[PDB]
């Protein structure tokens, strides 16, 4: 019988912006959570919140429960706040008060990168010269890293590092083929990259 | 949060039964197990009213087990596995029904054949010094490939001390033949510094991985080495060449 409904299913936010999850469900509840799941699939609880507002450093929520809504702020986003948030309502309708998950808000938060500096570079193995990767890195965070359409290159997806003391953030993926073909200059073909991207001679 | 789980992994062939089991908080009179499946919100399975199972999802089986014989933990048996039963398992606790406190979960793969089971390879691959030249900065690239199933953590290791500035992992390892049942898996991560920290033959660089695989009382009769939990590392000193 009891329904939620999460929006929006997407977010994409920039470094420092704010912004409002909602989560609408279609009866009187008696309890009513909010979790993040990170991208590593661990389940947190940051509110528990049938009625009324709460605070919690960044994060704020209030839920209007005659209107049966309920609101999550995220405030000066940070790439950490990445990853999936439910909304969780049990019915007033059994008495065993099992949460019913809604399908959540995906968020992504954008690295703020001060100066792109987009590059390809090969990295050779500690061990042996026959094997090696391809780095695209220091890639402004709005840029999209395509899978292959070859089946023997393996390409990740991208991820920021944040260099604590040198108040400095990057973006990279890396590609990687067991192909003695394999070329840094053609591993990325399937991205749309910067029209200045770095590609070094040697 | 005070509620515990174990295990944390498990790999299990399929046809068989696991039993995994939860610790709540003490005195908390209400226990709730649930599911969640790759890429979903979790579903509930049953709930716990001291000893009494007074509520299970209709839409699983027999062949799912739960009790709690001294209404403090409990233990959820999935008889019979099959492919479709690995996700991570849940439970929750609350005192008397209302705010629900969630455990670290069970992370459970139910695999074809205990044949499939790879820890990983892991290399390190050193700095460009094209990387160098353009931005005086230095990225370390570990790979771990080939391993099955995906239940490993990564770390960084520098002169013998863990790091996290300057580091990040793939959050999902890649499947290597995604058309393929039991496929094995690939995982990458950056661990960049300053050119001048590379550069100096007294600095030392390792990336571990932990592989939780098999354990002591699992049957292994395969000619190949036994695939139990351990961990994998790589490693590079600096150096100014």
């Amino acid at each position: 019988g009891i329904q939620v409904e999460q929006s929006p299913p997407d977010l994409i936010l920039q470094e420092g912006a704010n912004s409002t999850l909602r989560c609408n469900f279609s009866d009187s509840v008696n309890n009513l959570q909010w979790f993040h799941q990170n991208p590593w699939g661990q389940l947190i609880n940051l509110f528990y919140i049938p009625s009324g507002t709460k605070q919690n450093g960044r994060l704020s929520a209030t839920t209007v429960a005659t209107e049966r809504y309920s609101l999550l702020y995220i405030s000066s986003s940070q790439t950490t706040d990445s990853g999936v948030y439910f909304c969780a309502v049990d019915s007033a309708t059994s008495g065993t008060y099992k949460y019913i998950f809604g399908t959540g808000t995906r968020l992504k938060v954008l690295a703020n990168i001060q100066n792109p500096d987009p590059a390809v570079y090969q990295l050779r193995d500690s061990k042996s010269s026959d094997k090696s990767v391809c780095l695209f890195t220091d890639f402004d965070s709005q840029t999209n890293v395509s899978q292959s359409k070859d089946s023997d290159v393996y390409i990740t997806d991208k991820c920021v590092l944040d260099m604590r003391s040198m108040d400095f953030k990057s973006n990279s993926a890396v590609a990687w083929s067991n192909k003695s073909d394999f070329a840094c200059a053609n591993a990325f073909n399937n991205s749309i990259i910067p029209e200045d991207t770095f590609f070094p001679s040697p | 949060t005070g509620v515990s789980q174990n295990p944390r992994h498990k790999i299990t062939k399929r046809g068989q039964n696991v039993t995994f089991r939860c610790d709540p908080i003490s005195e908390h009179n209400r226990l709730y197990w649930y599911r969640q499946t790759l890429g979903q919100g979790p579903e509930f399975l049953t709930y716990f009213q001291n000893e009494a199972q007074l509520e299970k999802s209709r839409l699983l089986s027999d062949r799912f087990s739960a009790e709690r014989p001294k209404g403090s933990f409990s233990t959820l048996e999935i008889q019979r596995t099959e492919q479709g039963d690995s996700a991570m398992y849940l439970c929750a606790s609350s005192l008397g029904g209302y705010e629900q406190y969630f455990g670290p979960g069970t992370r459970l793969t139910v695999t074809e054949d205990l044949k499939n089971v790879f820890p990983p390879e892991v290399a390190v691959f050193v700095p460009s010094e094209a990387e160098i030249s353009h931005t005086q900065k230095a990225t370390l690239v570990c790979l771990a490939t080939g391993f099955y199933p995906d239940h490993v953590e990564l770390s960084w290791w520098v002169n013998g001390k863990e790091v996290h500035s300057g580091v990040c992992t793939d959050p999902q390892p890649l499947k290597e033949q995604p058309a393929l049942n039991d496929s094995r898996y690939a995982l990458s991560s950056r661990l960049r510094v300053s050119a001048t920290f590379w550069q100096d033959p007294r600095n030392h660089f390792r990336c571990q991985v932990q592989f939780y695989g098999l354990s002591e009382n699992d049957e292994w009769t395969q000619d190949r080495a036994k695939p139990v939990t351990q961990i994998v590392s790589a490693e590079a000193w600096g150096r100014a060449d």
